[PDB]
C-alpha cells in the first residue's frame, strides 16, 4: 500500500504520546491523594485539558496539554521521592 | 556576618500559588536562622515597629557612655568625655562622674 501522508503520521505520533500519559492519569490523580492539596488541585486541572485535547484532536491544545501534563507528572515524581 | 536570602530557581518568573520553589539562604557557617514570610498587605496596613539591622545599631549607639566626638578641655576631659577613667600613682586622675546619662546640650 501507499505510505501515510505528511501530517497524518505526525498527528498520530502526538496522539500516542497523549494516550500514554492518559493511561497513567488515574494513577497520578490517585497518587496525589496522599500529597499536598497543591498537587490535587494542579493535576485535576491539567487532567481535563489532556482529556478534551484528545477527543478534539486540536494540535494546539494537544501539544500544550502534553507538556502541561508532563510537568505535573515530574512534580509528582519529585514529591514522592522527597516524601519517602 | 552576612545573611542573604534569594531564590534558588533562575527562571519561571512569578510562581504559581502552592507551587514548590527553592529558597536559597547564604550565611556564615554555624549560625542559626529564623524565618517568617508575611503578606505585604499587612505592612500596607501597618509598617510600624519593623525591626531591622540599622535600628539595632541605633539602640547600641543610644547606650553609649561616650558623650563627645573627641577632644576635651584637658587630658582629664578627653578620657571623661570618651567614657574612660584614668588614675595614676602620682595623683593625676579623671574627673568624677556619677551619672549614667550624658549631659544634655543647651540646644
Amino acid at each position: 500500500t501507499s505510505l501515510p501522508t505528511s501530517n497524518e503520521y505526525q498527528n498520530e505520533k502526538l496522539a500516542n504520546e497523549l494516550k500514554s500519559l492518559l493511561d497513567e492519569l488515574n494513577v497520578n490523580e490517585l497518587a496525589t491523594g496522599s500529597l499536598n492539596t497543591y498537587y490535587k488541585r494542579t493535576i485535576k486541572i491539567s487532567g481535563q485539558k489532556a482529556m478534551y485535547a484528545l477527543k478534539s484532536k486540536d494540535f494546539k491544545k494537544m501539544s500544550e496539554a502534553k507538556y502541561q501534563l508532563q510537568k505535573i507528572y515530574n512534580e509528582i515524581d519529585e514529591a514522592l521521592k522527597s516524601k519517602y | 556576618g552576612s545573611l542573604v536570602v534569594k531564590s534558588g530557581q533562575s527562571e519561571d518568573r512569578q510562581p504559581v500559588p502552592g507551587q514548590q520553589m527553592t529558597l536559597k539562604i547564604e550565611g556564615d557557617h554555624g549560625a542559626r536562622v529564623v524565618l517568617v514570610a508575611v503578606d505585604k498587605g499587612v505592612f500596607v496596613l501597618n509598617k510600624k515597629n519593623k525591626l531591622t539591622q540599622s535600628k539595632i545599631w541605633d539602640v547600641v549607639e543610644k547606650a553609649d557612655i561616650g558623650c563627645t566626638p573627641g577632644s576635651g578641655k584637658d587630658y582629664a576631659g578627653v578620657f571623661s568625655d570618651a567614657g574612660l577613667t584614668f588614675t595614676s600613682s602620682s595623683g593625676q586622675q579623671t574627673a568624677q562622674r556619677a551619672e549614667l546619662q550624658c549631659p544634655q546640650p543647651a540646644a
